[PDB]
Formats: C-alpha cells, sequence, structure tokens
C-alpha cells in the first residue's frame, strides 16, 4: 500500500538520478573532444606563428630593417647598420595611413627635412622598395653630417 | 520495508548531489573551454595577419627570396632588385652585418 | 495550380536563358575564329565607318550619306558612300626609315587611287576596294619587315649597308673575299614584289658587271621574300663559295 | 830664119860632092905653081859657105847627124820624160806629209766628236693619279673606330655571360625555394555607335617599328 | 840595154842623174872648144904676125878639124867610161839603204790588215756610244726603282702605322680578339638556349 | 508567400532574360558586319 | 827655189861646132828672100857660095907673080851662068828636091824606137801615178776639212733619243731586257689599299652584328627576370601596408 | 880598205879623166896634125901645146869646182855617206816605191789608227766595266724590290686572316 508508493516513489528517483548522471557522463566525453579540438589548433597555430617569425625574423637580421607596429595605428621602421661607428644606432621614421586612404610619414631620427619628399612619390608610384632605398640613402647622408 | 525504502531514499538522494557536484564541475569546465576557445581566435586572428603581412612587406620592401632550408649562417636567396635577378650568396661567418645590409640595399632599385 | 504553372513558367525561362546564353558563346566562337583579317575596325556608325590598317598607323575613314528619314528598313547594302578619308597615324619624326618607306609606298598607291572618291559611291563596292587595299598594304607591310630583317642580318649576307632614300632602295654589298662592293639601288613601287625592279649597280670596287646582278634578278622568282631571296641570291652566287678559301 | 830647111844630111853631101868638079874646074887656068893648094882652099870654102846655111830637122848642120833620127821629137819626149821623174819624185817626197797631218787632224776631230757625244735617257714617269694619303687617313681612322670597339667587346660579354649564368642559376634554384614550407606559408595567397570593337588589342612587338603620333598636341 | 828610171835616186837628190851627168858634158865639151878655139886663134894671129904666111887658114882649120876629131873621140870613149863610174859608184844608191824619209816604209803593212783595222775601229766607235746609251739607260732603271722603293716603304709604314693604332686602343692582336669573341658567343648561346628553355617550361607550366 | 516568391523569382529571370535579349543583337549584327565586310 | 833641171840649160846657148873663119856667110841665106822654092833657095845659096868663094880666092894670090885676074872673073861669070842653069836643071830633074825627103836607117834606129816605147810607157804609168796621188790628197784633204766644218756646226746641245736596237749590241743586254714593270706595283698599291678597306667594312659588319647580339641577349634576359618577378608576385597582395596598418 | 868619201872619189876619178886625156893628146900626135906649121917654129908651137893642155886641165879643175858650189854636191854626199854608213846592217833589199800610192801611204797612216784603235779599246773597256757595276746595282734594286712587294704581300694576307674568324663568328650567331 503506502509502503509500495514510497518504494515506487524511490524506484523513479533512481532512474532519473541515473540518467542524468549518464547525460552528464555524455557532457563530459563531449567537452574533453572539445578540449581536445581546442589545444591542436592552438599547437597548429602556433607552429604556423612560428615559421612565419623564423621568416620575418631572417628578413629584419639581413636587411637590418626593423617593422613593428605601434599604437595610432602607426607602423614604425627602424633601420640600422647605417652609422659606422655604431652599426646599433636606430635611424627611425613612422608611416601611418591617414584618414583620407593616404600614406604619411610621421617622424625622423634625427628631425629631417626630407619627410615629404619621399611622400608623394611613395603616394604617387606606391613603390615601397625605392621609397625605403631612398629613405636609407637619405639617413646614410644624414649619418655623415 | 518503510525503513528500508527510507533508507536507500538518503542514499540515492545523496547519489543526487554527488551527480550535481559533478554537474557544476562540468560547467566550469565549459567556461574552462569557452575561455581557451575565445584565445585561440584571438590569438589566430592576431598572428596570421600581422606576421604573414609583416613578411610580406619585408620581402616587398627588399624584393628578396631566403632559401630557408639552407645551412646556418649562410645567406642564400634570389634578387629581384636588379633588372636582371641574380641569386644571394653570402656567407654571415665571414662578412659583418653592416657589409651584408649595404651590400643588400645596394642592390634595390633607388628610381622611383 | 498557380504555383505549379509558375513554376513551369520559370523553368521555361531558365531553359530559354540556358539557350540563348549557348547562342552567345557559339557567336563569340565565331567571331574569334574569323577576327584574323588584315583591317582592324574601331568604329562603325550611321554615318562614318573607321578601320585602322597596320598596327593602328593608318586611318581609313569611310562617311557616308545620311540615312533618309522614315524609311530605316531599306537595305544596308544601298547605303551611299559620300567621303572616303585616308590618315597616317605614324610619328614621323621618331620613324624609323623602313616604317617611312612603308608609309610613302601605300599612301603613293592610295594617290594611284584617286579614282576611290568616284568609284565607291555605295556599300557593294566597298569590300572590294577593301581588299585591294588589303593586298598592296600587306605586300608593303612584308617588304617593310623584309627590310627590317636585312637590317638585322644583312652582315650575314655580306650586305653592310642600307639606306632608304626616296622610292630608290641602296643595298650596299661588299666582301674582300671576291674583291667586290658595289652598290645596287632598287626602284620600289607599291606593286611590290609583283613587279619586276628596276635595278642599277654602281661598282666600287672589284668587276661586278651588270649582266650578272641582272641575271641573278631575273633568276629569283616575283613573289614574297622577293628582297630577300635575292640577297639570298647574290650572296651564294658571288660569295658562297668564294668565302670558303678560310 | 832665112836659112834652107833641108831634111836629108846624104842627100846634101852627094849633092855638093857632085858640084865640086864645077870648083874644081877652075884649077885649069891656075899657075901650076899654085894649082891644087889655091883651088882646094876655095872648094873648102865653097862647102863652108854652102853648109853654114842649111838647117836639118830643124837643126844646124853639123848638130844633126847623118842618121835619122827624129832629134826634136827624141829631145821633147826626154825632158817630158825627166821631167815627170822629178815631180813624182817630189811627189812621194811630199805627198805623204800632208796626208799624215790630215789624218791627224781628222782622227783628233773623231777622237772630240766622240767625246762630246751625249746620250739622254729619260725615266718612264711612274703615275701617281690616285693618292691614297687621305685613303689611308680614313683607313687609320676606322682602324681606330673598330680597335675601340672590339676592346669594349671583349670587356663587355664576358660580363653579360657572367649575368646570364646568375640568371639561369636563378631559375634553377626558384622552383626549390617555392618548395619551401616557410615560403609556401609565407607566400600563401548618346550618338548612335555600333562600336564594331572586337578583341586582342595590345602593344604588339611591332609597335617598336611603328610609333603612333601622340594626338599631334 | 832597159833605160834605169832612177826614181829613188832623184828623189834622194832631187834631180835625175843623167841630167847633170848631160849637163857636164856639155861644160866640158864647151870648155874644150872654147880652149881649142883659143889656140887657133893664137896660132892665126902669130901666123898673120909673120910676113907672106904660107900656112893657109884653110889648112889650119883642116889640121884644127882633125885634131878636134881626135880629141872629140877620145873624150866620148873616157867620158863614157866615167859615166858608167858614176851610175855604178857615186851616183848609186845601194839597194840595202833606205832614206830617212821611207824609215816608216821598213815593216810592211797589208791592204787587208788595213781594211780589217778600219773596221775594228768603227765597230769600237759603235761600241762606245752603245756602252754610253746602256749606262744612260741603267741610270734610268736606278731612279725608277727608287721611285718604287720609296712607295714600298710608304706602303709598309702605313702598315705598321695602322697596326700601332689598332694596339693603342686595346686590341694589339685582332685574331686572337675574334677567337675568344666567338668562343664567348657560343658560351653566351647555350647559355641563351638553356634560359629560353627553362622560361618556355615556366610559361607552359 | 510561395506564390508571391515564385512571381518575383520569375520577374527578376524575365529582366534577365530581356537584358540578354538586348546584349544578343549586339553581337550578331556585330558578326554580320564582319560577314558582309569580309565578303 | 833654184835647182837645174834638162829644159832649164837647153835654152843656155851651146857650141856643138867651131866657129868659121869667114864673116858673113850666115847671111847669104838672110839676102835671099823666102818667097823662092826651098829649090831656088838652095840653089841661090849655091851661087853665093860660088861668089863668095870666087872673091876670097881673087886677092889671095894675087902675090904670086902672074895671075890671070881679068880672065879669072871672066871665067866666074861665065861658071856662075852655067851653074845657074845647072842648079835650074837640077831642079827640073828632082834630085836636088830629094834634100827635103828623109832615108829610112832602121838598122840603128829599132833600139831607139823600143826605147822610146818603154818612155812612153813610163811615162804613161807616172802620169797615172801622179794623178792618183792628186786625187789622193783631195780626198784626204777634203775628207779633213768637211769634218772640221761639220764638227764647227756641231757642238750644240743636241739630244738624242735612244731606240732599242742600240742596247741589242750592249755588254749588258739581259739585264736591259729583263727590266720588270714599275708602274703595275704602283696600281697594285691601291688594289692593296681597296682589299684593306674590303677587309675594314668586314670588321666593322661583324662587330655590329655582335652588338646587336648581346643587346638581344640582355633584352632577353631582362624580360624572363621581369617576368619571373610577376609571377613570384601575382600570390601577394597588393598592399601588405594598408592590411598590417588597419589591424587592430 | 877604209870608206872612201864620195867626194875624194870624183876628185880622184876627174884627175884620173883629165891625165888619160892629156896622156891621150901627146905632143908627138899634137905637132904630127900640126904638121904644117909645125915646119916653121917648132917652138912657138911647143908653148901653145903647153898653154892648150894647161888651159884645159884648168878650165876642168873650175868646172868640176864650180859644179860642186852650186850643185851642194859635196855636202848631199857626205849626207848619203853618212846614211849608207848607218844603214850597212841591212843586207837585203831596201823597199822601193810600189808604183800605186794607197800601198805606199798604207804603211805611213797605219801606226796612228793603231794608236787610235787602242785608245778607243781602252775607251770602252773602261766604260764596260763602269757598266758591269751599273748592272750589279740594278739587281740589288730589283731583288730589294720584290723583297719589299712579298712584305706587303705578308701584311696584306696578315690583315686577310680575319676571314676565317669572321666566318666562324657568323655561323655562331646565325639568323632564326
Amino acid at each position: 500500500d503506502n509502503l509500495l508508493k514510497l518504494i515506487a516513489e524511490v524506484k523513479g528517483k533512481k532512474q532519473e538520478l541515473e540518467v542524468l548522471t549518464a547525460n552528464i557522463q555524455d557532457l563530459k566525453e563531449e567537452y574533453s573532444r572539445k578540449k581536445e579540438t581546442i589545444s591542436t589548433a592552438n599547437k597548429a597555430n602556433a607552429e604556423r606563428l612560428k615559421r612565419l617569425q623564423k621568416s620575418a625574423d631572417l628578413y629584419k637580421d639581413r636587411l637590418g630593417l626593423e617593422i613593428r607596429k605601434i599604437y595610432g595605428e602607426k607602423l614604425q621602421f627602424i633601420f640600422t647598420n647605417i652609422d659606422p661607428k655604431n652599426p646599433e644606432s636606430p635611424f627611425m621614421f613612422s608611416l601611418h595611413l591617414n584618414e583620407a586612404r593616404d600614406y604619411e610619414v610621421s617622424d625622423s631620427a634625427p628631425h629631417l627635412e626630407g619627410l615629404a619628399e619621399f611622400q608623394e612619390n611613395v603616394r604617387k608610384t606606391n613603390n615601397f622598395s625605392a621609397f625605403l632605398a631612398n629613405v636609407r640613402k637619405a639617413f646614410t647622408a644624414t649619418v655623415y653630417n | 520495508g518503510l525503513q528500508e525504502a527510507g533508507e536507500e531514499d538518503t542514499r540515492l538522494k545523496a547519489s543526487l548531489l554527488q551527480l550535481t557536484r559533478e554537474l557544476e564541475e562540468l560547467k566550469e569546465i565549459e567556461a574552462d573551454l569557452e575561455r581557451q576557445e575565445k584565445e585561440v581566435d584571438e590569438d589566430t586572428t592576431v598572428t596570421i595577419p600581422s606576421a604573414v603581412y609583416v613578411a610580406q612587406l619585408y620581402h616587398q620592401v627588399s624584393k628578396i627570396e631566403w632559401d630557408y632550408e639552407c645551412e646556418p649562417g649562410m645567406v642564400k636567396g634570389i634578387h629581384h632588385g636588379p633588372s636582371v635577378a641574380q641569386p644571394i650568396h653570402l656567407d654571415s661567418t665571414q662578412l659583418s652585418r653592416k657589409f651584408i645590409s649595404d651590400y643588400l640595399w645596394s642592390l634595390v632599385d633607388t628610381e622611383w | 495550380r498557380n504555383l505549379l504553372e509558375l513554376e513551369v513558367q520559370k523553368e521555361q525561362t531558365l531553359a530559354q536563358i540556358d539557350f540563348m546564353q549557348k547562342q552567345r558563346n557559339r557567336t563569340e566562337e565565331l567571331l574569334d575564329q574569323l577576327s584574323l583579317s588584315e583591317w582592324d575596325v574601331v568604329e562603325w556608325s550611321d554615318d562614318q565607318a573607321v578601320f585602322t590598317f597596320v598596327y593602328d598607323t593608318i586611318q581609313l575613314t569611310i562617311t557616308f550619306e545620311e540615312s533618309v528619314v522614315g524609311f530605316p528598313f531599306l537595305d544596308k547594302r544601298y547605303r551611299k558612300i559620300v567621303d572616303v578619308n585616308f590618315q597616317s597615324l605614324l610619328d614621323e619624326d621618331q620613324a624609323p626609315p623602313s616604317s617611312l618607306l612603308v608609309h610613302k609606298l601605300i599612301f603613293q598607291y592610295v594617290e594611284e587611287k584617286e579614282s576611290w572618291k568616284k568609284t565607291c559611291t555605295t556599300q557593294h563596292q566597298l569590300p572590294k576596294m577593301l581588299e585591294e587595299f588589303s593586298l598592296v598594304v600587306h605586300h608593303c607591310r612584308l617588304l617593310g619587315e623584309e627590310i627590317e630583317y636585312l637590317k638585322r642580318w644583312g652582315p650575314n649576307y655580306n650586305l653592310m649597308n642600307i639606306d632608304i632614300n626616296n622610292n630608290e632602295l641602296r643595298l650596299l654589298f661588299s666582301s674582300s673575299a671576291a674583291f667586290a662592293k658595289f652598290e645596287i639601288t632598287l626602284f620600289l613601287s607599291a606593286y611590290y614584289p609583283s613587279v619586276p625592279l628596276p635595278s642599277t649597280i654602281q661598282n666600287h670596287v672589284g668587276n661586278t658587271s651588270q649582266d650578272d646582278i641582272a641575271t641573278i634578278l631575273s633568276k629569283v622568282p616575283l613573289e614574297n621574300n622577293y628582297l630577300k631571296n635575292v640577297v639570298k641570291q647574290i650572296y651564294q652566287d658571288l660569295f658562297q663559295d668564294c668565302h670558303f678559301y678560310h | 830664119d832665112f836659112r834652107v830647111r833641108c831634111t836629108s844630111k846624104r842627100a846634101v853631101t852627094e849633092m855638093l860632092q857632085l858640084c865640086g868638079r864645077f870648083v874644081q874646074k877652075l884649077g885649069d887656068a891656075l899657075p901650076e905653081e899654085i894649082r891644087e893648094p889655091a883651088l882646094r882652099d876655095a872648094q873648102w870654102t865653097f862647102e863652108s859657105a854652102v853648109q853654114e846655111n842649111i838647117s836639118i830637122n830643124g837643126q844646124a848642120w853639123q848638130e844633126a847627124s847623118d842618121n835619122c833620127f827624129m832629134d826634136s821629137d827624141i829631145k821633147v819626149l826626154e825632158d817630158q820624160f825627166d821631167e815627170i821623174i822629178v815631180d813624182i819624185a817630189t811627189k812621194r817626197k811630199q805627198y805623204p806629209r800632208k796626208i799624215l797631218e790630215c789624218v791627224i787632224k781628222t782622227i783628233k776631230a773623231k777622237q772630240e766628236i766622240l767625246k762630246q757625244y751625249h746620250p739622254v735617257v729619260h725615266p718612264l714617269d711612274l703615275k701617281y693619279d690616285p693618292d691614297p694619303a687621305p685613303h689611308m687617313e680614313n683607313l687609320k681612322c676606322r682602324g681606330e673606330t673598330v680597335a675601340k670597339e672590339i676592346s669594349e667587346a671583349m670587356k663587355s660579354l664576358p660580363a653579360l655571360i657572367e649575368q646570364g649564368e646568375g640568371f639561369s642559376q636563378v631559375l634553377r634554384m626558384q622552383p626549390v625555394i617555392h618548395l619551401q614550407r616557410i615560403h609556401q606559408e609565407v607566400f600563401s595567397s548618346k550618338t548612335s555607335d555600333m562600336v564594331l570593337k572586337r578583341k586582342q588589342t595590345k602593344d604588339c612587338p611591332q609597335r617598336k617599328w611603328y610609333p603612333l603620333r601622340p594626338k599631334k598636341i | 840595154m832597159s833605160v834605169d828610171p832612177m826614181t829613188y835616186e832623184a828623189q834622194f837628190f832631187g834631180f835625175t842623174p843623167q841630167t847633170c851627168m848631160l849637163r857636164i858634158y856639155i861644160a866640158f865639151q864647151d870648155y874644150l872648144f872654147e880652149v881649142m878655139q883659143a889656140v887657133e886663134q893664137v896660132i892665126l894671129k902669130k901666123l898673120d904676125g909673120i910676113p907672106d904666111c904660107d900656112i893657109s887658114p884653110v889648112q889650119i882649120r883642116k889640121c884644127t878639124e882633125k885634131f878636134l876629131c881626135f880629141m872629140k873621140g877620145h873624150f866620148d870613149n873616157l867620158f863614157s867610161k866615167m859615166e858608167q863610174l858614176f851610175l855604178q859608184l857615186i851616183l848609186r844608191i845601194p839597194s840595202n839603204i833606205l832614206l830617212p824619209e821611207d824609215k816608216c816604209k821598213e815593216t810592211p803593212y797589208s791592204e787587208e790588215d788595213f781594211q780589217h783595222l778600219q773596221k775594228e775601229i768603227e765597230q769600237l766607235q759603235e761600241k762606245y756610244k752603245t756602252e754610253l746609251c746602256t749606262k744612260q739607260a741603267l741610270l734610268a732603271e736606278l731612279e725608277e726603282q727608287k721611285i718604287v722603293q720609296a712607295k714600298l716603304k710608304q706602303t709598309l709604314t702605313f702598315f705598321d702605322e695602322l697596326h700601332n693604332v689598332g694596339r693603342d686602343h686595346g686590341t694589339s692582336d685582332f685574331r686572337e680578339s675574334l677567337v675568344s669573341l666567338v668562343q664567348n658567343s657560343r658560351k653566351l648561346q647555350n647559355i641563351r638556349d638553356n634560359v629560353e628553355k627553362e622560361s618556355k617550361r615556366l610559361k607552359i607550366s | 508567400q510561395e506564390l508571391d516568391r515564385v512571381f518575383q523569382k520569375l520577374g527578376n529571370l524575365k529582366q534577365q532574360a530581356e537584358q540578354e535579349r538586348d546584349k544578343l543583337q549586339r553581337y550578331q549584327t556585330f558578326l554580320q558586319l564582319l560577314y558582309t565586310l569580309q565578303g | 827655189r833654184q835647182s837645174w833641171r834638162r829644159a832649164s840649160m837647153k835654152e843656155t846657148n851651146r857650141r856643138k861646132s867651131l866657129h868659121p873663119i869667114h864673116q858673113g856667110i850666115t847671111e847669104l841665106s838672110r839676102s835671099i828672100s823666102v818667097d823662092l822654092a826651098e829649090s831656088k833657095r838652095l840653089g841661090c845659096l849655091l851661087l853665093s857660095s860660088f861668089q863668095f868663094s870666087i872673091q876670097k880666092l881673087e886677092p889671095f894670090l894675087r902675090d904670086t907673080k902672074g895671075f890671070s885676074l881679068e880672065s879669072f872673073r871672066a871665067k866666074a861669070s861665065s861658071l856662075s851662068e852655067e851653074l845657074k842653069h845647072f842648079a835650074d836643071g837640077l831642079e827640073t830633074d828632082g834630085t836636088l828636091q830629094k834634100c827635103f825627103e828623109d832615108s829610112n836607117g832602121k838598122a840603128s834606129d829599132f833600139s831607139l824606137e823600143a826605147s822610146v816605147a818603154e818612155m812612153k810607157e813610163y811615162i804613161t804609168k807616172f802620169s797615172l801615178e801622179r794623178q792618183t796621188w792628186d786625187q789622193l790628197l783631195l780626198h784626204y784633204q777634203q775628207e779633213a776639212k768637211e769634218i772640221l766644218s761639220r764638227g764647227s756646226t756641231e757642238a750644240k746641245i743636241t739630244e738624242v733619243k735612244v731606240e732599242p736596237m742600240t742596247y741589242l749590241g750592249s755588254s749588258q743586254n739581259e739585264v736591259l731586257n729583263t727590266k720588270p714593270d714599275y708602274q703595275k706595283i704602283l696600281q697594285n698599291q691601291s688594289k692593296v689599299f681597296d682589299c684593306m678597306e674590303l677587309v675594314m667594312d668586314e670588321l666593322q659588319g661583324s662587330v655590329k652584328q655582335l652588338q646587336a647580339f648581346m643587346d638581344e641577349s640582355t633584352q632577353c634576359f631582362q624580360k624572363v627576370s621581369v617576368q619571373l618577378g610577376k609571377r613570384s608576385m601575382q600570390q601577394l597582395d597588393p598592399s601588405p601596408a594598408r592590411k598590417l596598418l588597419k589591424l587592430q | 880598205g877604209t870608206t872612201i868619201s864620195r867626194v875624194k872619189l870624183l876628185d880622184t876619178m876627174v884627175d884620173t879623166f883629165l891625165q888619160k886625156l892629156v896622156a891621150a893628146g901627146s905632143y908627138q900626135r899634137f905637132t904630127d896634125c900640126y904638121k904644117c906649121f909645125y915646119q916653121l917654129q917648132p917652138a912657138m908651137t911647143q908653148q901653145i901645146y903647153d898653154k892648150f893642155i894647161a888651159q884645159l886641165q884648168t878650165s876642168i879643175r873650175e868646172e868640176i869646182s864650180d859644179i860642186k858650189e852650186e850643185g851642194n854636191l859635196e855636202a848631199v854626199l857626205n849626207a848619203l855617206d853618212k846614211i849608207v854608213e848607218e844603214g850597212k846592217v841591212r843586207k837585203e833589199p831596201a823597199w822601193r816605191p810600189s808604183g800605186i800610192p794607197e800601198k805606199d801611204l798604207h804603211s805611213v797612216m797605219a801606226p796612228y789608227f793603231l794608236q787610235q784603235r787602242d785608245t778607243l779599246r781602252r775607251h770602252v773597256q773602261k766604260q764596260e766595266a763602269e757598266n758591269q757595276q751599273l748592272a750589279d746595282a740594278v739587281l740589288a734594286g730589283r731583288r730589294q724590290v720584290e723583297e719589299l712587294q712579298l712584305q706587303v704581300q705578308a701584311q696584306q694576307q696578315a690583315w686577310q686572316a680575319l676571314h676565317r674568324e669572321q666566318r666562324e663568328l657568323v655561323a655562331v650567331l646565325r639568323e632564326p
């Protein structure tokens, strides 16, 4: 009677706990596969970044030029291996894309008046290689001053 | 079996409490997995645009393609600066960085 | 039922679209097969047509009679030409002598066909005149190419120098192997190479005489590469086995 | 000469002897004492008086003998012979000297004229009608030009050969460099006008020889 | 008898010996006649001196004529003898004796030798002129040879200066320069062929 | 709704057909002028 | 100057006979005219001699005792008349005229005519000899004077060109005959200059061909280099700078 | 005997002639021929005979002396004696005139022609000797001209040898 109702209640509570914990283990398995996928994605992206960093470091080392990004949406170019007395002298200039979708030089090292003379030409020709070759030549001339 | 049914009832409601603790541990694992997923996305997005475009800008500025699978301390590659491309074959073990950089920049065309 | 009918109409429209696109592709292929003529038609209009001959250096402007108002349904083959125009786009300041010679000869032919103002009045005779002109154009351009070839590979055939004055053409042959040096002057015409060339020889060094040159000229057939063949035959007859002495 | 011109001596002698007795007949009247002497003296006187007036062959009686010799012809012939002997002897003695003098004069004159004989032989004039001095100068200028050009060519050709070798070497490492993983990752990717315009319009190589006008602005 | 011309004696003495002999004869007979006539005149004047001269002039003249004939015959004989004496001894020139004027005639000279000598002299006269003309022609030939040699030297120094000019502008040897250029051209042609092949392969692929 | 969507699609296809028909006469008259000029 | 000839002494008078005692006997012929015939002259001379003898004997013997002088003259005249008749008769018979005829004593003559023939031969020979002598003298003197006169007219500047036959007898005939041509060498010099110019033209042409050759080679190299550069460039973006800068 | 002079021979034979003539004219013959007058006065006949002999002999001596005077006989005979005594060596007959002047004059005019021939021979020999040297110079000049021409030909061939290399280069740089 009442005891039968109570044992029926406990049996119901039994298989409900069993089902719920079973779905808990199912979600545990899904979580483990998710974390495995996340970890392997991390490893793959990290290896790709390491290869890219090796290439960029080779470029920076051989050329001496160092390209970095700084706040204010500025791209900072640092030229070294120019001054013979110390090749570690950083000859830096900052280029940034303006509001009008145009490149423009920000500064130099030291304060050099040959800022625009290359920026109009790089705006028109869009020749970055010759632009930076001319910039390096200007820095070299500035060194001997 | 009133008392037996009651003691069994206590046992399984306890089983509910341990399985709910397992569920909350699972939920904190869910938060953990979400934070690593966001970290993956942020990392990849930063890395690939940044590194790929920095390398491509380096190469565009230099017009130089390196031989990455060469022996270390051995500058090898192709210079597209001159009108006729010429092979870069230097040796950093005998040449200073100053000379190497100056020579590499010399081969770059300065004409606008 | 309405939805089914609209779907059937849409399918029929798509089939028509595919059919006309296939027809377009076939038409474009037929064009690409037949875009290999001597002349280029840059512009046509209901009143004016424009043709550009070799490498866009010669402009042929055809000007038609104004279309009659109210009767656009008449045959397009009956349109009346009112003015035929020839123009040269060559930059004479930096043009090489071969280019100037080609343009001079082709305009000599044009002035020879000064009657084209009265001959070509309707659209029927326009293609025939086009062929008549284009043949001479092709021949003259081939002659210019021959001139450039001989200006490049002349010394291989002992032809040291070529000078382009008015229609005369001076070929300077010299070779110390046969101790022969002479200048052959060739009177070129718009009818090259069909018309025989009235050549003359000036013997600078050696005993080379006119008869040998005339025999060599008559030997060479009057066909394409006539000048190149004459040069080759002259080298063969006078210098091929003479230079073998080493 | 009134004396009688006779030719015969014997006849005159004999006729006087015949006339002798005509004178001798006178002696009959002479006295005997002087008969013969006086008569013979008279006879001799008669002979003398008749003989002194007789010329024989143009000569005197006592000079012309009894012989019939042609005395005048003999005398003139002998005189001519002696004169011709003397003349020819003088000629033999004298003429050779003058002959020798004339011979000497002729010999000396011949020697002098032979000495004075001057033959003239002008050398044949060699013609210089083509003067090669401008030709030589032109040849030298051209040879200088080509010498300079050949020196430049031998200097330049090895440089181009080296450049071509380097470019071929670039070509041969281009694929292997392109196969590098790092390289691959880095380099990962109105009026009614019927235009009647076709396709395939480009700057053909023949444009080099046919420069179009820049609209003649 | 043959009369001796005596041309050689006449050439020596200048006169014929017979002339002087006959003049001596006439002088001797004239002197004999003169002396005998003088004696006759003396004897007649002596007869005229004495009275009644019985010696008639006729008788004494006959005696003188006889005595004259006596001397005439004897004188003729003796005079002929002494004329032969002259002609053999005094006026005679020995056959082995030559006059000084004929001293050049001692050696004979045949006419043929004289003609040969004349011909030889004429031939030598011709030869002298021939040799003079030959010498003149040889001088002309030397002058022409000198001119030709001068032209040849001019041409040779032209080549020498041309070679020096070529050397002064790098190329001292054209043949080796051409050989090196040919070799380098072949090498560059090989390089160009390789380059064209690789470029075509890149184009297609 | 489905009928309206199909009608809109049919109208768009008809507009495309009209555009292609207008663009057809271009190459058609082009080609037949090249025929007349070539012969 | 003076040299005696036999003719020089014939003119000198000689005496081959004694002068007679009697004088004027030679004048008896003078007193007789030559108009009479020579026979009459002989008769007159003989008669004159007879009278001269009579008149000479008339006083010679007057001293003799007794002298019939008158009868002597009478008989002398009578005998003179008779002697004139006798002379006339002797003239008539022709024997008186015989004094004018010559005999023929050839017995003593033949040697004399032989000697005269020898003399004629000798004088003819000597006349020919002196004629030849004179001819030789005139020939030689005329030759000498002609040579002298011709030489005097000579000695001017008479240049004579020499014909080749003059050198035929020359000692150096071979050298003269073998004289090489010299103008041909001068022409060959210009020929050599011409052939050098032809070689020069050949050299210029070869240099021009080589120049065009490496020019073409350089153009080919540059074209392939820019093609390779474009092939390398095709993977990159048009501008890495914009993409890098736009990063946030 | 010694060589007696001609004038002395003449004098001796003239004296002998006078002696034999006066011997022929004996006094006994003289008186026999003149017996008519001799019968009257023989003495005066004797002196007149002596006068005749003396006068004739004196006349003969005067004549011979005179003729020797104008005839220049003594000097000519002495010169002849000198000529015969200098030329007595020759025994063979001496030369005599031939009768033809040409052969007589040949001996006279031969030596000078011989001298002229000798002089002309010397002159022509000297000219030939000079012409020998001249011909030697001609030969040397011809040899030098030939050598110079050969040198020019060598230079020409050296410059023309470039043809093989030029044709080889043309072969290397061949037309398309």
